[PDB]
């Protein structure tokens, strides 16, 4: 077990250099308990001409920036990704393969953090986008961030913390069953060991939370759902809009996939 | 291949 809770110190502490905006900071906004802010509110047209200085039609507008956020995201668990041990010993086809697969799941993992029933921190936290604005956008554009917002109301209803989130991640990237991983044995060696930390992290961090470690193993495989389902908006998007075409790192994670 | 430049970095 002590190897065990420095694995889970070893996480939170690459986490917390990885990611400059932590659950606890982005909390403390949503809350308005921070010195700092607040958050320049988008609610609609009007105060989004207002705030575009933080940071082509509209929806077409609203959906560039988000790739460029993905696309910073993206770089963010790539080094998260090589902090977590045993990762860059793997093959550097597979370490491709789990990012290549990975990566929204932990997107959309994090979103949730930034998230609370009315709308999303952007731009590092300088802004907030109402669940309203986003949902009024014409189709499909309108229809992101509503399933996002499902996933994390619920999410967040379990109360985790950055030193939770950050097992729980490292978990979802080791994952062993993505197509055409060349060698799923040491995969699923490093997250058998991460799934034995996360357990026992929850059991210290949330003693009275009955079976959360089970719940977080659903959260799992919803966040495979949530990505289908975007996926296949995406395709929507391909089909019609012909203005539109995707960040060359997007285009490569979503080369088939 | 963008995804292994960003790995070896
Ligand atoms: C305009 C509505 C906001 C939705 C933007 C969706 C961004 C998805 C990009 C990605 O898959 O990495």
């Amino acid at each position: 077990s002590a190897d065990l809770r420095a694995l889970a110190k070893h996480l939170y502490d690459s986490y917390i250099k990885s990611f400059p905006l932590t659950k606890a900071k982005a909390r403390a906004i949503l809350t308005g308990k921070t010195t700092d802010k607040s958050p320049f509110v988008i609610y609609d047209m009007n105060s989004l001409m207002m705030g575009e200085d933080k940071i082509k039609e509209v929806a077409i507008r609203i959906f560039q920036g988000c790739q460029f956020r993905s696309v910073e995201a993206v770089q963010e668990i790539t080094e998260y990704a090589k902090s977590i041990p045993g990762f860059v010993n793997l093959d550097l086809n597979d370490q491709v393969t789990l990012l290549k697969y990975g990566v929204h799941e932990i997107i959309y993992t994090m979103l949730a953090s930034l998230m609370n029933k009315d709308g999303v921190l952007i731009s590092e936290g300088q802004g907030f986008m109402t669940r309203e604005f986003l949902k009024s956008l014409r189709k499909p554009f309108g229809d992101f961030m509503e399933p996002k917002f499902e996933f994390a109301v619920k999410f967040n209803a379990l109360e985790l913390d950055d030193s939770d989130l950050a097992i729980f991640i490292a978990v979802i990237i080791l994952s062993g069953d993505r197509p055409g991983l060349l060698n799923v044995k040491p995969i699923e060696d490093i997250q058998d060991n991460l799934l034995q930390a996360l357990e026992l992290q929850l059991k210290l961090n949330h003693p009275e939370s009955s079976q959360l470690f089970a719940k977080l193993l659903q959260k799992m495989t919803d966040l495979r759902q949530i990505v289908t389902e975007h996926v296949q908006l995406l395709q929507v998007i391909k089909k019609t809009e012909t203005d539109m075409s995707l960040h060359p790192l997007l285009q490569e994670i979503y080369k088939d996939l | 291949s963008l995804l292994k430049k960003l790995l070896l970095a």
